[PDB]
């Protein structure tokens, strides 16, 4: 990246992001209409997509239930941001599965993640992410756990589900190359599952205790093995003062200052 | 008639620089001469006045003595002085001096000052410091700084605390109290009347110096207009005088000036021409004539050098520039050109000594260039160089080694050091208000010729001014006594009128006008109407000139409804207060930038949005980006951190750039670039602060944290991701820099070890000042506990607990915090409030009870931070989680009332009976109409949920008729919660039944001994709960209590209160004695709607068609609530600003009708009383409120001893509180009734016993201080429902009116509670020992299990079904309810075996025990008797059984109030027994000392004396108790003195 202008200009659009907001898409179509449905709270869609950042992409895991007597629909009902740091096309985040108290009454469901722009085809990227984190971690049922990607289309947000198939967990489990094409990757690999939205219940979220959720100014500082509590909170912006700590502490002191200055009084006060 | 006028045209664009005479007559020897590009003109040194033939220097020994002490080592007085002494110190009168500056005006203040001081002497002591106020205003701040210390030096023999005003708006009213002489600038002494922190000081300011009041003339002047019109308009309506005294220069309009200072031109008028200048200057004047600027700055240079030349080897020169940077810069010119034309040694010439002297001091300066000039005759003096460094320049000027300072003007300002010449070079300033190169200003060029000759050395002063040649006029005007002072007032007119209607001063244009009359304005266009645009025309067709001002008062009400700054009406002229106007008045802004701020603020603005809101501020419109600071800009937006939307070229990118630049502490280098950053950060304080308090208001969480964020950021100089230890202003910034680059979460420190902390850093050495300063870091522990009150509203109980070592030096006084309560989101506030932790209530914890709103799609969580309102990074959260909060059910509707027909008196039955209803009413109101059916014509239990003054009474007399019916020996128990009550009831029942219908009726009292007789005799029994428990403690052994018939209870909704759980238990053991008894008791309960009745109802044994549970809206008169929000946390400075509103809303709602205000305690009705008197006085509608004649008052007002009570009743306002005789209650209670007076203030503990209804209820601050925990503590609802359902009048009212003047923050609950029904819940868990004790004893209870039995009776059973979360229960299931209820009966029972009063044998089973049967028979706590067993022993006596006794547990209750230490520790002097490590706050001791008060039958006050009485209604009792324990223990010498 720049990093000398390109941030200023990335943020100046980050501000605009809530309009997007209100112009939602969901891209039902090729739907195998055997698989779970998955319900969204649009509160926290709407906080995940004004927190984003419209080049390097955001990702965050996914958790909810059942709601009762309905076992094939699921209703996600938390966010969990983790330290991360993303390109613009893939998103690194740690290897540590997040742990809490209250995420112990929800099964995981998979995670969510921004995209620049819209694709009509999972990633080689996503689905190797996917099945290294359910090959690492038992508890990640290759059948409920799913992808949700958000794409930034002109003036709008499409949101699109994918599920991975056992094909497809076996060859991101085995493959190693981290390129934009690599071998063997087939669009059997992956199926779309319904999503849908709901302004009927609201999801919450859930940040970093410690520090902060976005790295990408702290690159360096973050590490895949890295190890984080988690704390019942909102997420900042990705631009927040928190998160780039060097543009705000790299300055430097004032010595011999004010000598020159003007002379005003202030009389108010 | 209205006309709207250009006030921008009509206002005076040069402000301080307009020019009012068109001409500029000069004295006698006043040549000019044209020398070269440059006139010379020249003023001699006017001849001082010769003495009058009987005028002297009076000594200082023949003022008065209190004086003397203020003039210490002071001779003689200047001629001023000696002339009007006798003005300043012998009368009250408003004074105009008009002297020179630097002529001895601070004297002359100071011999105001001793009047007001020796007014008060306290002859055995020296000052009476806590009776007066005085307020000295000087214009510049320095002044004020340098004025605080002469005068603390002056009057310090008197221990007077002078004290310049400073700081916070709580600093400053903490200053304020503590302090008595207030030094002010005129700004800041505005600003603190707009906001109202000295309204509880206002009545002790006695006095006013308005010093230097020719600033009349400049742009500040409207600030000294709006000062003098509000004080002489307050001095008129409340008619407190306070005196006024206006230093003022020698310019013309002076009689002007008196008439605006309300001056008498005889007496408090005098004039001290330029003449009488105590050191006469000679004044010079060089006018630079060409047109180029860098000719006219070389030609300044020049003639700078020459005038130096001048007086080279004769006198000291100050030469006044404009520019810190500049001082030196023309300083070191200067020498250079000396050091050129070898000039250089006339100045330090061979006088070793002074040189000698001036080279050691410079080799030991620390600043540089000021070291380069101090080995020669020049120096330099600015604020910006050290504190060391400009007084040591300052002592080497008066020691005289030094020739020539270079200085600006704060140094002749606040520094009073006069040289022999003064030479002002240019006189040219760069103004960013104004944005460009202006002129400078009468005031500092007056100030800066004032040191122009020392009076001690100087004979004659010699003042040079090189000016332009066209500005020559106005300096030459300004220093020749022809400068006539005119308002500027059209400039600021709509912010002066929005500031007195958020004051409230003026409500419509008539009171606009009338205080428009009083100001400085007005006088100018009375007298002048050609200058102020007015023509003589306009000033003969309205010689008062009403319609001029009715025409301004329009304009700016116009411009001030444009902005939305005020609600006016062109209709009526009446204007209502904007929370817009509010925050634009307490925070200076202007209209104009208060509306930018409306149109643009919006929820969803970001950090780059707030910047280029903040910087599209009008303020900075004058602010205009010029190309040379340009590429500056440049490198500032590029090392900014917020980028800038904007282009660089706009002046609004300026103002961005500028204010990042400042906070980030870079440094800049282009002097007008530095001046920006100087006005715009000064600015931007309070217009932070005021966007801050906007978006608080309108609730916006992101936003309101953004800018208290930048708030606390800007005024800590320090971006928030810095280290929050640079707060602390002692730390080294190296150490600070380290822990930074050190980058981990600062709360990480707390948990570690100064060694820890200092190795952590590397600096093992600042380890320990680093463990103390975090330690000192302020911090807060919360603990929040919910109970669901509806299925709509909670109740949140927040416990704050401080975790850091409080220190005065850092902290202060007081630490400010904000309590915000969010949503899950955190995008919008559900309630915000205020909390001041005082250092007296530091390291203990703080309750915080409010209630939030909970809507239909249940949040998982809430949020509630608290963060401090100064520090940075103090913040904690805490997310209130509804995961296991169970609603409880959403009620069932009101029973509605059935539309019959009007039920007549002769649907009753028996003719005796009708009797007693025929010539009160034909008929019946709807609710009893309807309820009749179900009272005398049914015979089960029936509730009646019916608005307070439904009469519900009349119903239950249905029910006693009804049962008389049955059989005449029946018998009715009347039971009321609150006794006054009960005497009100049993006086109508007596007159009712027993004198007409020959049925005995019996009120019952505190002596179970003839409470039985009573009850067996009598046939209506009025009882309270706990003088009937009393007796059904015992009901097996009382059949009285036992055969009873008719069980009436009144207003049960009062169950859920404080003494509820007694009525509850008699009412459930009535019910339980029914069950078993073979004839049911049927009970008749009458309440306030209730929401959840049907509960009460199933307890009760009512039926589903006997519950009547009506609404609020079915009274039979019509109810209009109002609620007035009023957002002042300090509790004083609301009640009094609550004082106008009253009489504005006895005005609106009820003009001619009776009107009744309830306040908080017993003091604060005489002075509602006297207030209101006073606003009605000063209105023209005086004695409006006594509807009779004073004929008829005499006989009444002959009975009364209160003088100030028969005062207010001749005025026409009655007032009834605790310390009034039942006399004097009774007497304004019928004259209210009668309607011979229309207002009657009423305490609020009086509320229940009142027999009277009026139209109108006003309620004050519904919060009261309970001193036991130093909180005002909020008015109970059942209360509040008793004082609103006062406004009762049935037939002589259409509709009852009710305003609550509450805070805003109770706003929201009032609103919420007071029109839909009332929710009650049972509070038997916390108070049940008592009565568990009670039935153990009696047996009920024999077993753990009769134990579970007997809860399953109590209302508090049922409730644990319905609202299970409110009693700590997790579950409405079978296993949840009854394992709370076994922990709570084994808890209960633990207890009181601990306790001794009972036993428990096998786990199982109970048995009593001495202390219970004690404790049991004369109705005393559990652990009142516990303290008793334990406390006396065999060797107690008197002296230490008043000590046990005052430590029972029945007088916790005991209020104490404020003001209630001090005297109370007077009476710890006094009484026999002295007391050990006594804390006044404790009702233990309190009730101990009027115990010995009462045995001594000293004077009491009469607050004291009321709680003296309730405590000598329990002490029977208590020592009764005393006895029977001794008796068991078997100790005849501690029985005999018991």
């Amino acid at each position: 990246f720049s990093s000398k202008t390109e941030w200023r200009v990335r943020a100046i659009s980050a501000a605009n992001l809530h309009l997007r907001t209100n112009h939602i898409y969901v891209s039902s179509d090729d739907i195998k209409e055997t698989g779970y449905t998955y319900i969204l709270p649009k509160n926290v869609l709407k906080k995940f997509i004004c927190i984003s950042d419209l080049r390097a992409q955001i990702a965050g895991y996914l958790y909810g239930v059942s709601p009762p007597d309905n076992p094939q629909v699921k209703e996600i009902r938390c966010i969990v941001m983790v330290p991360q740091w993303g390109t613009h096309q893939t998103v690194h985040l740690p290897g540590q599965l997040p742990q809490h108290e209250y995420l112990k009454e929800m099964e995981p469901l998979g995670w969510i993640h921004t995209q620049p722009n819209e694709s009509p085809q999972l990633s080689p990227q996503d689905v190797t992410t996917h099945a290294k984190i359910m090959a690492d971690n038992p508890s990640w049922d290759g059948e409920k756990t799913i992808i949700i990607t958000c794409s930034f289309t002109p003036g709008s947000c499409t949101l699109t589900a994918y599920k991975l198939t056992p094909s497809g967990y076996e060859w991101g489990r085995q493959n190693t190359d981290k390129g934009n094409n690599p071998k063997g990757y087939l669009p059997s690999h992956y199926e779309r599952v319904q999503m849908l939205l709901s302004d009927r219940f609201l999801g919450f979220f859930m940040v970093p205790a410690q520090s902060s959720w976005n790295y990408n100014f702290m690159g360096v500082r973050h590490d895949p093995n890295m190890k984080y509590e988690l704390q019942l909170a909102n997420p900042k912006e990705f631009y927040h003062e928190v998160h780039r700590p060097s543009h705000f502490l790299n300055f430097a002191l004032l010595q011999e200052g004010e000598v020159y200055s003007a002379d005003r009084e202030d009389l108010y006060a | 008639p209205r006309q709207v006028l250009d006030l921008e045209d009509l206002v005076f664009t040069q402000g301080s620089h307009f020019m009012a005479n068109k001409r500029c007559q000069l004295p006698d020897g006043s040549f000019r001469r044209q020398r070269k590009g440059y006139e010379e003109v020249h003023v001699p040194a006017l001849k001082p006045k010769p003495f009058g033939s009987e005028e002297q220097l009076l000594p200082v020994e023949k003022l008065p003595k209190y004086a003397q002490a203020g003039f210490e080592g002071f001779k003689t007085l200047n001629r001023i002085q000696s002339k009007l002494y006798r003005a300043a110190l012998e009368t009250d009168e408003n004074l105009l001096l008009c002297a020179p500056t630097g002529a001895g005006k601070t004297n002359v203040a100071l011999m105001c000052m001793l009047r007001e001081i020796g007014k008060h002497i306290n002859m055995d002591g020296t000052i009476n410091v806590d009776d007066f106020k005085i307020i000295y205003i000087a214009p510049m701040r320095s002044l004020v700084q340098e004025m605080v210390g002469s005068f603390g030096k002056r009057l310090a023999t008197y221990g007077i605390t002078v004290a310049e005003l400073t700081g916070d708006h709580q600093l400053c009213k903490e200053e304020i109290s503590a302090t008595q002489i207030i030094v002010c600038t005129p700004e800041k002494w505005d600003i603190i009347t707009r906001k109202g922190g000295e309204r509880t000081y206002t009545q002790l300011v006695r006095l006013i110096i308005l010093d230097e009041i020719h600033l009349l003339h400049d742009d500040r002047g409207p600030v000294l207009e709006a000062l003098v019109a509000r004080a002489i308009r307050n001095i008129e309506m409340t008619q407190e005088d306070v005196r006024l005294i206006g230093l003022s220069a020698t310019l013309p309009n002076y009689e002007d000036v008196a008439t605006f200072l309300r001056v008498d031109p005889a007496k408090g008028l005098f004039y001290f021409d330029n003449s009488f200048r105590p050191v006469p200057l000679e004044q010079t004047y060089v006018g630079i004539t060409e047109k180029k600027a860098i000719k006219r700055f070389q030609i300044m240079n020049e003639i700078v050098y020459e005038k130096i030349m001048e007086h080279a080897g004769k006198n000291q020169v100050l030469v006044f520039v404009h520019s810190r940077k500049e001082t030196g810069k023309t300083a070191r010119a200067i020498r250079d050109m000396c050091l050129e034309k070898d000039t250089l040694g006339l100045f330090l010439r061979e006088g070793s000594a002074s040189t000698e002297v001036l080279r050691t001091e410079a080799e030991q300066c620390k600043n540089l260039e000021l070291k380069d000039l101090l080995p020669y005759g020049f120096a330099i003096h600015h604020a910006g160089m050290t504190r060391v460094d400009r007084t040591l320049v300052e002592d080497l000027f008066a020691d005289k080694h030094i020739q020539v300072l270079v200085s600006t003007a704060t140094l002749a300002w606040g520094v009073n050091l006069p040289a022999h010449t003064v030479i002002i070079k240019g006189t040219q300033v760069y103004s960013p208000e104004k944005g460009r190169w202006t002129e400078l200003g009468a005031l500092d060029i007056l100030q800066m010729l004032g040191r122009a000759g020392r009076p001690q050395y100087d004979t004659k002063g010699e003042g040079i001014l090189i000016t332009s040649h066209g500005e020559l006029q106005y300096y030459l005007s300004l220093l020749n006594q022809q400068l006539p002072i005119e308002s500027q007032m059209v400039s600021k007119l709509p912010d002066m009128l929005n500031a007195e209607i958020v004051l409230g001063n003026v409500q419509n244009a008539k009171d606009a006008v009338n205080w428009l009359g009083y100001a400085y304005l007005y006088i100018r266009m009375l007298r002048s109407p050609t200058l102020y645009g007015i023509s003589h025309d306009d000033l003969k067709g309205d010689p008062l000139l009403d319609q001029r001002r009715l025409d301004l008062v329009h304009t700016a009400a116009l411009m001030l409804d444009k902005n939305n700054l005020v609600k006016y009406d062109k209709k009526t002229g009446n204007f209502q207060v904007t929370e817009l106007g509010r925050i634009a008045s307490h925070y200076y802004i202007t209209n104009d930038t208060v509306q930018t701020y409306n149109q643009l603020l919006k929820p969803t603005l970001s950090e780059i949005e707030l910047f280029r809101v903040f910087s599209l501020s009008s303020e900075f419109k004058n602010i205009t980006v010029r190309e040379e600071e340009k590429l500056e800009l440049q490198k500032l937006l590029e090392r900014v951190p917020i980028p800038v939307k904007e282009s660089i070229e706009e002046p609004s990118a300026k103002i961005n750039v500028l204010l990042q630049a400042f906070i980030s502490q870079l440094k800049l280098e282009g002097f007008a670039l530095m001046a920006d950053m100087v006005y715009v950060t000064q600015s931007a304080g309070r217009l932070m602060r005021a966007i801050f308090e906007i978006v608080l208001n309108r609730g916006w969480a992101q936003l309101t944290d953004k800018t208290l964020n930048l708030c606390k950021m800007i005024d800590k100089r320090m971006w928030q991701s810095m280290c929050p230890l640079r707060q602390f202003r002692k730390l080294p910034e190296e150490v600070v820099k380290k822990i930074e680059k050190k980058n981990f979460p600062f709360e990480r420190l707390y948990d570690l070890n100064h060694n820890e902390i200092g190795e952590l850093i590397r600096m093992p050495k600042m380890g320990k000042t680093i463990h103390k300063y975090v330690h000192l870091f302020p911090k807060l522990e919360l603990s929040v506990h919910l109970q669901p009150i509806t299925r709509s509203t909670l109740k949140v109980e927040l416990t704050i607990t401080p975790d850091f070592q409080w220190d005065e030096k850092v902290h202060g006084s007081s630490e400010a915090f904000w309590i915000l309560v969010e949503d899950v989101d955190s995008e919008v506030i559900l309630h915000h409030e205020y909390f001041l932790l005082k250092a007296k209530y530091a390291q203990d914890e703080h309750l915080i009870t409010f209630f939030v709103p909970v809507f239909e799609p249940l949040p998982p969580q809430y949020f509630i931070r608290v963060v401090s309102d100064r520090w940075l990074s103090c913040e904690t959260q805490l997310p209130v989680s509804f995961r296991h909060l169970i609603l409880p059910e959403k009620y069932p509707p009101p029973t509605e009332l059935l539309d019959l027909q009007p039920l007549p008196v002769s649907a009753l039955r028996n003719s005796a009976f009708e009797s007693l209803y025929q010539d009160k009413f034909p008929f019946f109101n709807p609710i009893q109409t309807q309820v009749f059916n179900t009272v005398y014509n049914s015979d089960d239990n029936v509730f009646v949920g019916a608005p307070t003054g439904s009469g519900k009474t009349i119903c239950a007399e249905f029910a006693i008729l009804r049962m008389l019916l049955q059989s005449s020996e029946g018998r009715c128990v009347y039971i009321t919660p609150m006794e006054a009550l009960a005497e009100q009831v049993y006086m109508d029942w007596y007159e009712k039944f027993q004198d007409r219908l020959n049925k005995k009726v019996v009120l019952l009292t505190g002596e179970t001994s003839t409470d039985l007789k009573l009850l067996g005799k009598g046939n209506i029994i009025i009882s309270t709960p706990e003088k009937w428990d009393i007796l059904s403690r015992r009901w097996k052994q009382r059949k009285n209590v036992q055969n009873i018939n008719l069980f009436v209870v009144d207003e049960v909704h009062l169950i859920g209160g404080e003494n509820g759980p007694v009525l509850e238990v008699i009412c459930s053991r009535m019910r339980y004695i029914s069950s078993q008894i073979e004839r049911p008791i049927r009970i008749v309960a009458l309440s306030s709607s209730l929401s959840n009745a049907k509960d009460v109802a199933h307890w009760l044994g009512c039926s589903a068609t006997s519950t009547f549970n009506f609404h609020p809206n079915v009274r039979p008169v019509p109810l209009e609530l109002h609620i007035q929000g009023f957002n002042i946390s300090h509790t004083q400075t609301r009640l009094l600003s609550m004082a106008k509103p009253v009489y504005h809303a006895i005005t609106k709602h009820s003009p001619k009708k009776p009107v009744i205000v309830f306040v908080p305690s017993r003091k604060q009705t005489r002075l509602t009383a006297i207030d209101i008197l006073t606003t009605c006085a000063a209105d023209i509608q005086r004695q409006r409120f006594l509807h009779c004649t004073e004929k008829d008052l005499i006989p009444y007002l002959e009975k009364l001893s209160d003088s100030t009570l028969k005062e207010t009743l001749l005025n026409g306002v009655g007032y009834l509180h605790e310390g009034l005789s039942p006399m004097e209650r009774r007497l304004v209670e019928q004259l209210f009734s009668s309607g011979a007076i229309q207002v009657v203030v009423a305490s609020r503990s009086l509320c229940w016993g009142m027999n009277v209804a009026a139209h109108l209820v006003i309620i004050m601050d519904t919060q009261y201080y309970n001193g036991k925990i130093h909180a005002y503590v909020d008015y109970p609802i059942y209360d509040v429902l008793q004082m609103v359902g006062h406004a009762n009048r049935p037939l002589q009212d259409d509709e009852g009116r009710c305003v609550i003047m509450c805070q805003g923050s109770k706003k929201d609950f009032f609103k919420k509670f007071l029109y839909e029904p009332l929710p009650v819940e049972s509070h038997l868990d916390h108070c049940m020992h008592d009565h568990f004790n009670a039935e153990i004893v009696t047996k009920t209870i024999e077993n753990k299990q009769d134990a579970v039995d007997y809860l399953t009776w109590t209302f508090l059973y049922r409730r644990m079904t319905q609202n299970p979360n409110y009693y700590n229960l997790q579950g409405i299931s079978h296993r949840h309810l009854s394992d709370h209820l076994s922990e709570l009966v084994e808890q209960t029972l633990s207890d009181l075996e601990q306790s001794k009063c009972i036993s428990i044998e096998d786990e199982m089973d109970v048995a009593p025990l001495n202390l219970g049967m004690i404790a049991a028979y004369y109705y005393i706590n559990y652990t009142t008797i516990e303290l008793f067993s334990m406390s006396l022993n065999a060797k107690t006596k008197v002296r230490g059984l008043i000590e046990i006794i005052s430590n029972a547990a029945e007088y916790e209750n005991i209020p104490i109030r404020h003001h209630e230490d001090n005297l109370l520790r007077q009476l710890a002097q006094k009484v026999p027994h002295k007391l050990n490590n006594p804390k006044f706050n404790d009702p233990h001791v309190k009730t101990n000392l009027l115990l010995q008060a009462h045995l001594s039958r000293m004077q009491l006050s009469a607050e004291l004396q009321s709680d003296t009485e309730e405590i000598l209604s329990k002490a029977i009792r208590l020592i009764q108790a005393c006895v029977d324990v001794l008796s068991s223990n078997g100790w005849l010498s501690p029985a005999l003195a018991a």
